[PDB]
């Protein structure tokens, strides 16, 4: 649900992420493909090799979407309705995959920003991605 | 529990350059912060009402040392994980009544702490190898059920 | 997240329930204690025997909370924040117990209103109980 | 699985006064309605566009017959679930990559369909016994992870 503290924590993290977003989305996906080979099935139509221009491009798309979700925290249903139709109606993504990517995203941010990645920050980000996942696997209109 | 030769060399090559006691301390500490309901199971631990409190709690640090010691047994005996974690499986599921889903949560905490402590050395390949381990340890403690 | 059809269906169900509420809430709890004995841990301080006035009274408290949540579907964190502090801050209930109770409740309704319990209704009710569960397990103040 | 003798007589008695084919069909159908992402695992079934469509679907009805036959074998061999379902455990996991969390979701769907069919005869005690069976069946298909 996210508290007041949760929101400003989310805003500060994506503040400190800035332009580095694209690299972390990419890395998160590489980690998801490597650690959970099951998720590769959904990306059968692109090159998924470690260093892939298609994965790098998609990595940036994800980062932009997360950056937009951090702006409109108080209206996550509204901000991501298009992405909700993609993943829930069209793609029919199993929810576990989101837990896999959420986790690989938290590992990345822990590897790159260990100073700012506190226990209290980590709690906020885990909650944030969980609500982003809820909206994305949901089906409304 | 796959672990090929490349996955073997990655796991113990990187495990040897972290302090395991601190890994268990912080990973447990984070589990109590991130998933607050887990605090209930550790009522023998005194105060657990804030982030600053539970990370500085000695009882927590001592227990992470216990938890990582049992984890360390797993690495030595990956061949018979179900038999190594025999007594602990009984303890958590019968005496403590801990829901199995909580095991994979603590596993994930271990994984990200390694990443926190190692940075760029905790490569995607090295995560996969450690992910195969923690999932195995989780399904060795739950497996009643 | 709940759609317009989900909103309509939850209203239409708690209209059919009305005063039969506490009766079903009691049966749900009674189903939970029997099918998932783990949950009896949280009720050590009351008599939990099948026939029990304390369980009967607690069922009526739960039913009114669900009725209130049905009124304020559009603002669930608002209407239930008093119960969220009880369950998340004070009791620190494991989220799996909410799935257990949600299911036992859905079993109960299917036993008493099988004409109304259509696959489409089932769906709407399951999302409802999930988002009610999310607020209650979730800690935001 | 534990199962006492009264817990045995509760399971085989109530199962005897339901139609397993109809229980299997509706449970699968309800799984496809309530948890829509599972629709992806069943591409072979043609369009699964709406609640109206996925219930009338003859290929869903026929598959619920297959699911409930496997379930029925479990009741006969509760001593060894892991062996009774070993082949299907290999199919669902190695070949289809179905996440174990889904297995318990279909387990729940079966339980509620029973209460939907049995009314006030599906007593709390009767649910408790069936809950042990469906959880046992679910974890028998997941037993390859381990
Ligand atoms: C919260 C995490 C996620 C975010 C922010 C996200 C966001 C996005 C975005 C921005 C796109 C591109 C939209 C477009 O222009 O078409 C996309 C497409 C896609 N997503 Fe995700 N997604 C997430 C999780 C997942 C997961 C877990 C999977 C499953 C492994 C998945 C599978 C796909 C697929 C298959 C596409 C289509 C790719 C293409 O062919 O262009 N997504 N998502
Ligand atoms: C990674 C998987 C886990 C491992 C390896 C592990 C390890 C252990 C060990 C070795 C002990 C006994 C310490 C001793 O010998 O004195 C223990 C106790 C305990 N564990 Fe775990 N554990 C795990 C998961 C969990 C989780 C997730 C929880 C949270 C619900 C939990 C709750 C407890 C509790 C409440 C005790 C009793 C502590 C006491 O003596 O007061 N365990 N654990
Ligand atoms: C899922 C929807 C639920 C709702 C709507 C709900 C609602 C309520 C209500 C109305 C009360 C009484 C408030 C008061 O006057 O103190 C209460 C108390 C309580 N609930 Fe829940 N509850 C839910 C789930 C659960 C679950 C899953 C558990 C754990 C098994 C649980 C455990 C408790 C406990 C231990 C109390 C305090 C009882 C007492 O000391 O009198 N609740 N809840
Ligand atoms: C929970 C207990 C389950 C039982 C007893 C069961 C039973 C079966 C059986 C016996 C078959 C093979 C029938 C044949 O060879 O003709 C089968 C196939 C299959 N099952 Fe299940 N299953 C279960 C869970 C699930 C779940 C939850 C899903 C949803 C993801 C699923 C998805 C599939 C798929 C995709 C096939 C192959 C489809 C095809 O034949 O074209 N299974 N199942």
């Amino acid at each position: 649900v996210l508290s007041a503290d949760d929101k400003t924590n989310i805003k500060n993290c994506w503040g400190k992420i800035g332009g580095h977003g694209g690299e972390y989305g990419e890395e998160a996906l590489q980690r998801m493909f490597a650690a959970f080979p099951t998720t590769k099935t959904y990306f059968s139509h692109i090159d998924v090799s470690p260093g892939s221009a298609q994965v790098k491009a998609h990595g940036k798309k994800v980062a932009d979407a997360l950056a937009k979700a951090a702006d409109h925290v108080e209206d996550l249903p509204g901000a991501l309705s298009t992405l909700s139709d993609l993943h829930a109606h069209k793609l029919r993504v199993d929810p576990v995959n989101f837990k896999f990517l959420s986790h690989c995203l938290l590992v990345t941010l822990a590897c790159h920003h260990p100073g700012d990645f506190t226990p209290a920050m980590h709690a906020s980000l885990d909650k944030f991605l969980a609500s982003v996942s809820t909206v994305l696997t949901s089906k409304y209109r | 529990v796959h672990l090929t030769d490349a996955e073997k060399a990655a796991v113990n090559g990187l495990w040897g350059k972290v302090n395991p006691d601190d890994v268990g301390g912080e990973a447990l500490g984070r589990l109590l912060v991130v998933y607050p309901w887990t605090q209930r199971y550790f009522d023998s631990f005194g105060d657990l009402s804030s982030a600053s409190a539970i990370m500085g709690n000695p009882k927590v640090k001592a227990h992470g040392k216990k938890v990582i010691n049992a984890f360390n047994d797993g690495l030595k005996h990956l061949d018979n994980l179900k038999g190594t974690f025999a007594h602990l499986s009984e303890l958590h599921c019968d005496k403590l009544h801990v829901d199995p889903e909580n095991f994979r949560l603590l596993g994930n905490m271990i994984v990200i702490v390694l990443g926190h402590h190692l940075g760029k050395e905790f490569t995607p390949c090295a995560q996969a190898a450690f992910q195969k381990v923690v999932a195995g340890v989780a399904s060795a403690l739950a497996h009643k059920y």
